[PDB]
């Protein structure tokens, strides 16, 4: 087969994996779909960077909250207006709150499939179309970071950020388990051990990037 | 570990021998089947002529 | 085509059981085979077989059986009718367990 | 045999496994399911995570409240009533309790298969579920997070989240003990290794996204 | 294949390599760029230096000041004015400079692909920039001092600095994915060996070169 | 080939090379050239010795200088008259000092591609040609000291200080990537512990020297 | 010239995969070879040129 | 890991053999191709005569 130099959709990436195991037949091209599958998996099951971040809008009915289906890890959440960035506590010392509770800072918690807030917040989603030029933003809301899944790619031309990015790791990582199929053993160990130097190339990008501004100590003292 | 019978044409059917001590290209057994320089394939059929 | 009683005694001793787990043949041409394997604990009768299957040339390269008796044997059967196909020769994928 | 790209399920990835072991023999199919339903469990048995979770209304009654069949391990427990954290102790505190009869910090404890309150709380459910009422969730009854023993597969086309997200687990670990049937121990460790390096990255995933927003490490309470 | 003394770039560079892999045959050629697109990567990954930065300038309309596409990292930031350098911090710290409003310190930080800085500040640009105005650079607005991701090539005349100065890595890097492609795997350790201790070296160049004339360890200002 | 004893030209070292990696072919001669530019670009990245510097006139417009293109790192830096040695700062401080200070030392820092100075000098550079017999230097000037990268070669009888020095050293340096090519990978370590045993020959030789005439303490006290 | 199917079974066994990188000949007098490779995953089928 | 096909001049084109069993040496396939000693060329070819 023959692949493109600008790798950027599943497709090429498909037929690349049969160049570099070079090998072509039935019993192995047919199952690269599932090794794809298995490579990205196992990347995005720890990996978190800011290009797969998203931001949504709740929908706080009386201090509770659903998680969303495509939530993975946690971030900042504040409000839309004047900030007040938001802190997580537990469940026994939220409830504590409660009880004894009968300008003040934000707490939650989550209850399995749900989120919580001590104060009873109420947000809304916005509201919505009509003509639908804007999306109008509605007083009172909250605005959420979270990493989320990305979607499998289940489509030939479809794309992702990581293909823009490091096609190679992909390519590693889905090599990992093309030579677990095939017991090239020696070509397990040199994939991955390529696969987590590109992999953790990635986070060494990251930590230097949200301290790069000027490396300073907390100015934050209450008074 | 490894058994490599190679050369199955070289010996056919063999008895007045241990199944034991036989070679690995000693292999014995054979109805209908045709040995030749180094290779096994299955013997000419009957069909009827008139 | 059957060989009874195989010890693999050129590259282990006899009574030990040998994990089998492969037959690799080298084939020629187009048909259908059909393998079968078995074995015996003891050398002298004539063992019980395991397992069969059907050898198709350019779909499948080689066939699995799980044997570990010390005789192991194999049986080779082509009742297929437009089968020319022939076998130049074997390759037997096994391991070492123990014995008594 | 032949799959699609994504496994969703049994249906193909028993077809599957036999795949990634080329030789695909009755003798070693026919116990395919049994591999899986060793594996999952394997994995079960301590893994904990959300998607099993379970929210559930108790009935006390007596505090005699029973433990229900599916449970492995609780999370935390509550009322819907001013959301009340619970904790939990040991007999040998709460009979003390009881000796000491005065209960704001309510208790519980795990006497054989049954849950003990120090208080004599009354939640309620319906006798047996016909049902025929939701009754405000049960009058709002105490509810349990619970994660629950999930369902062997039964089914071809039976599935489980675990597909959908991360199926060459299965795959790995049941190669595991497909290895083990038939001895090829080299490939044992490494399906074995892949299985236990693509699972503690789920596990990290979960814990990268608990406790999120940089809560303190406690609040103080004095009340 | 041949070359000249000086390998300037991409239309010679792409020959070079296919010579000191000495073997170049179709099937490995057409992919030379892609190993070249995968170590351009891996090194611009995590490589910082001077030639790659840039000055900017920025509009901040809101604080709602939004990160350039181009962007990986930040050294320094501030006004043409008077010479003021920002610094950076949560937002856990520039919200509550918010909650406490009175701001000669100015700090910024992280939101997705926002920039906030705790006063509304309101350096600006034009609009689209059909230009037709340098304006005094924007009303000598901020400028921005941060390293950017260079251009993957897509030319044979195409260049970079790093070829003017430093091709010999890039040479032995994508050699490396080049002896991956096909199993030669003590070339890549030679390769992969050569072209780290040919990169450190840059680095300790830069080191070498920042903070020389011996400057105090910090000047420790009173006011 | 044939090279004479006193090897001052690239012209006879890049016969040399071929005299020393005895082999004369034409897949191997032509890529010479590529050789040594990648030993020197190599050595010259973190070498750093008296001959290769250079005294330079700046031409500071209003406390801001821009950095020579040549410039790899910085050494002291005076006034032409009565001295005063500058020091490096961060820019942190440096703006620290502009906006409080509305005889004092001199302060500079780095911006990208820029200087700056915190006392807003102006130097002007010298006044140049005419009659063109001198080379008058102007008043309220100053020098710049620096490490400068010497040119690449481009040539047969160019020259440079370095063959007339340490020949030896390119010639193993280039020995070392002329071993890279045909993977003489015995021969790659004892031209490269060569290379280093002269590389690192030249710092003790240089250490030695800044410190030789009467090592003492140091005597610079406020007073 | 051709030859079919060269499984390497002197060196290492039948089954296993063979990165192959280099073929180096010794030839003799002046002329333009053609060189073709190719290969099966089944030992039976003539493979497919690569 | 090599595979040195030296002497291929030795013997030609065989049959009746499994081409996985055939000696390193033993290549075979041959149209207009001549082996003599241990060196293989091509053959002469054909042209007219009159």
């Amino acid at each position: 087969p023959d692949v493109q130099y600008p790798i950027n959709t599943y497709g090429w990436l498909k037929k690349a994996v049969a160049l570099w195991a070079d090998r072509d037949d039935d019993e192995f091209v047919n199952q690269i779909p599932n090794f794809i599958n298995f490579a990205e998996k196992e990347i995005y099951r720890n990996l978190r960077i800011p290009p797969l971040e998203k931001e949504v809008y709740l929908d706080i009915k009386d201090g509770v909250a659903y998680i969303p289906p495509d939530y993975l890890e946690a971030q900042w959440m504040m409000r839309a207006k004047d900030g007040t960035i938001f802190q997580v506590t537990s469940p026994e010392e939220i409830s504590y709150r409660r009880q004894h509770g009968t300008n003040q800072p934000v707490n939650f918690a989550r209850f399995g499939s749900r989120f919580i807030f001590y104060p009873s917040i109420e947000a809304d989603t916005p509201y919505y179309p009509d003509d639908g030029s804007p999306l109008i933003p509605a007083e009172n809301s909250v605005i959420l970071s979270y990493y989320a899944d990305p979607p499998e790619f289940h489509e030939d031309t479809d794309t992702s950020t990581i293909l823009t990015i490091a096609p190679e790791l992909l390519l590693y990582f889905t090599l990992r388990h093309a030579c677990l199929f095939v017991q090239d053993d020696n070509g397990v160990q040199k994939w991955s051990a390529l696969g987590k130097a590109i992999l953790d190339e990635m986070v060494e990008q990251n930590k230097k990037q949200e301290y790069s501004g000027s490396p300073i100590a907390i100015p934050n003292n209450m008074t | 570990a490894l058994y490599p019978i190679k050369s199955l044409g070289a010996v056919g059917v063999i008895a007045d021998q241990a199944p034991t001590d036989l070679a690995p290209n000693a292999f014995t057994n054979a109805i209908n089947a045709r040995f030749v320089e180094q290779r096994v394939f299955k013997t000419g059929g009957n069909a009827p002529l008139s | 085509l059957e060989r009874t009683g195989i010890d693999f005694d050129n590259v282990t001793n006899e009574w030990n059981q040998k994990h089998i787990n492969r037959f690799r043949p080298q084939t020629t041409g187009s048909g259908t085979y059909i393998f079968e394997a078995g074995g015996s604990q003891f050398s002298n009768e004539y063992g019980h077989p395991h397992t069969s299957k059907t050898y198709t040339i350019g779909v499948d390269r080689h066939v699995s059986v799980r044997l570990n008796h010390p005789y192991l044997f194999y049986n080779v059967i082509d009742n297929d009718v437009n089968s020319n196909a022939a076998i130049n020769g074997l390759t037997i994928e096994f391991a070492v367990g123990g014995r008594r």
